[PDB]
């Protein structure tokens, strides 16, 4: 289902993942909380409340979700909204590549500003 | 000197910067999840609070335009801690609602005054309905619980000033003190006690506690100053043939009368304790009289026509025990038929309704205390000197809760009774269009407190705030374990008194401010 709403579902469903550590539970919580940015990135540029549309998505099941065209609700097959699922996860994956090398970087050396 | 004027849109857009500024400091502490502001004083270490008036004080900007702003603001805070005592962070939340809703409304063409007038229509409205709201607040569990809400969620707060209240009765006064432990501790003070010690150690009968104890004794009320002894020698003989001690509370005793006490005292003639009359001026007046009307006495004065050589039994007051200290006079169980006391508060509950200042008005019921009900003293303990200063805020706060629940009863907490006012008043329509729109500000503003509590927590305040306005009666939304239920039952009071003043002082400030067109102040 497009829109964003994969990832919403996939994060409601994690919402349970612990890490051993103090420090590794920090990181799950910052992983999951990054998944309903592209759903409450779409409503605010629409012009709605994201937290309202991201909760009533949330609330649903399967493929419920919301059309940003026609600003309602339903059943985000039967709307013809759909994403492959290479794409998702391509994104998804190559933003936490990318957060794990940004992360970890302790020298960055470049050429003086003359 | 010269001075700087700006007009219409670039004035509002400083004076709301100004406004935004300072109740940006003071919203981040409400709810039972807000957090402490530090503010440094010039003198001292800083101090750490989390009551709305204590920020709101302090905040002077370096624009003066934004300044401006500020300090007009500021004015519902001041207003709101004078007259409730609590409910100023509220009070400026609805004043920042109600001024940029306001602004929103006005760049789009509206006539301020129009919507000053319906901003005016819907909160008249609204006061009557939170006066409809209410229901009385009786029994101690309510007030333990109103205690324990204004406190921050102390229990034990709660607690103490609920015990205090039924011990000293409707017409006692509580009092708040820095304390010497780590735990809170109340005294109970019953009877009359005056701040005032005995004249000379010797009097000492038991110096065991260093005090002295009189049975039975006789109370001479001597409204003047005595020096020398040939005054009292009728009074004194009288007394020594009666047999039982006697008390002189006087101007003052100067050093041979007192010298003649004391040496008769030891030898066994008479038992004399003589103290200070309490108080400086027309209130030392009324307070001999009044201790005369306790003890069944009569006042000898110079400026009615009696001397003191002429006094008698009949002029002698009489108590049961009194026990003087180094500071402390106490006169307990004294004789007195209770029409003289009833007419006495009767007539002190009259100059009470006729009093201007505060401070007037707290001696009267100081006054009335002593002669009717007692005096209750709560210390706070505390390891530092900064939490004992915190700790101490708290309870004032809940102190004055307590009084006003008891005075006008109470609604259900956490932003609801606003809420359900204003779904009530959804139908109500002014003259024109404008007055419409000013209508609809004021019932829009009136959700920002419960939306503010829900942001301190780290929840979304507008979910919650559909939620809760789905809901009817006392349904609310519990800040402090995140869950849904009914206010009255988990015990989230809050006094009509103090949403009634908050509503009223900032509808009144940010009425008038919506409504500037220049600014005028000085230079840089
Ligand atoms: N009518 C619609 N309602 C809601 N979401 C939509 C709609 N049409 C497309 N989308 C979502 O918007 C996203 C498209 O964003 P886009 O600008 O194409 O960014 P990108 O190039 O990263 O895909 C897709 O994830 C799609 O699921
Ligand atoms: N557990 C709770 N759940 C929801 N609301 C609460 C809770 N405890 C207190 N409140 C509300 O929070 C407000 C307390 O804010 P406070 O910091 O006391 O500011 P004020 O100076 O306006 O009283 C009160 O209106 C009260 O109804
Ligand atoms: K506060
Ligand atoms: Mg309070």
């Amino acid at each position: 289902a497009g829109g964003g709403v994969a990832l919403i579902r996939v994060a409601s469903k994690l919402a349970d993942l612990r890490g051993q550590n103090e420090d590794q539970n920090v990181g799950i919580k910052v992983a999951l909380r990054a998944m309903e940015a592209p759903l409450r990135q779409i409503v605010l540029n629409c012009g709605e409340e994201p937290s309202v549309v991201a909760n009533t998505v949330k609330g649903g099941d399967g493929n419920y979700g919301y059309n940003a065209a026609t600003e309602e609700y339903g059943n985000m097959i039967d709307m013809g909204i759909l994403d492959p699922t290479k794409v998702t996860r391509s994104a998804l994956q190559y933003a936490a590549s990318v957060a794990g090398l940004m992360i970890t970087t302790e020298c960055m050396v470049t050429d003086l500003p003359k | 000197a010269a001075k700087d004027v700006k007009f219409g849109n670039d004035a509002r857009v400083k004076m709301l910067r100004g406004v935004n500024v300072l109740a940006d400091a003071v919203k981040v502490t409400l709810g039972p999840k807000g957090r402490n502001v530090v503010l440094d004083k010039s003198f001292g270490a800083p101090t750490i609070t989390k009551d709305g008036v204590s920020v709101a004080r302090e905040i002077e900007l370096e624009d003066k335009f934004e300044n401006m702003g500020a300090q007009m603001v500021k004015e519902v805070a001041s207003k709101a801690n004078d007259a409730a005592g609590d409910g100023t962070t509220t009070a400026t939340v609805l004043a920042q609602a109600i001024i940029t809703e306001g602004l929103k409304a006005v760049a789009a063409g509206m006539n301020p005054m129009d919507l000053k007038r319906g901003i005016d229509k819907a909160v008249t409205a609204a006061v009557e309905e939170l006066k409809a709201l209410s229901v009385p607040c009786s029994d101690s569990k309510a007030i333990a619980q109103v205690g324990t809400i204004s406190a921050n969620s102390d229990e034990t707060v709660g607690k103490l000033i609920a015990e205090a209240m039924d011990k000293v009765g409707k017409e006692g006064v509580i009092t708040v003190e820095d304390g010497t432990g780590l735990q809170d501790e109340l005294d109970v003070v019953e009877g009359m006690q005056f701040d005032r010690g005995y004249l000379s150690p010797y009097f000492i009968n038991k110096p065991e506690t260093g005090a002295v104890e009189l049975e039975s004794p006789f109370i001479l009320l001597a409204d003047k100053k005595i020096s020398n002894i040939r005054e009292m020698l009728p009074v004194l003989e009288a007394v020594a043939k009666a047999g039982k001690p006697l008390l002189i509370i006087a101007e003052d005793v100067e050093g041979e009368a007192l010298a003649t006490l004391v040496v008769n005292t030891m030898r066994g003639i008479v038992k004399v304790a003589a103290v200070k009359a309490p108080g400086f001026g027309d209130r030392r007046k009324a307070m001999l009289q009044d201790i005369a009307t306790l003890t069944g006495g009569t006042v000898i004065s110079e400026e009615i026509g009696m001397e003191l050589e002429k006094a008698t039994l009949e002029d002698l007051g009489q108590a049961k025990r009194v026990v003087i200290n180094k500071d402390t006079t106490t006169i307990i169980d004294g004789v007195g038929e209770e029409a003289a006391i009833q007419g006495r508060v009767a007539q002190i509950r009259q100059q009470i309704e006729e009093a201007t200042s505060d401070y007037d008005r707290e001696k009267l019921q100081e006054r009335v205390a002593k002669l009717a009900g007692g005096v209750a003293v709560i210390k706070v303990g505390a390891a530092t000197e900064v939490e004992m200063k915190e700790k101490k805020a708290r309870v004032e706060d809940a102190l004055h809760a307590t009084r006003a629940a008891v005075e006008e009863g109470v609604v259900a907490g956490g932003g609801v009774a606003l809420i359900r006012v204003a779904s009530k008043l959804a139908d109500l329509r002014g003259q024109n269009e404008d007055q419409n729109v000013g209508i609809k500000v004021a019932l829009r503003a009136m959700e920002a407190p419960l939306r503010q509590i829900v942001l301190n927590c780290g929840e979304e305040p507008s979910v919650v705030a559909n939620t809760v306005k789905g809901g009817d009666g006392n349904y609310g939304y519990n800040a402090a374990t995140e869950e849904y239920g009914n206010m009255i039952d988990m015990g989230i009071l809050d006094p009509t008194k103090v949403t009634r003043s908050a509503l009223q002082y900032a509808a009144s400030v940010a009425g008038l401010m919506i409504t500037t067109e220049c600014m005028v102040t000085d230079l840089p």
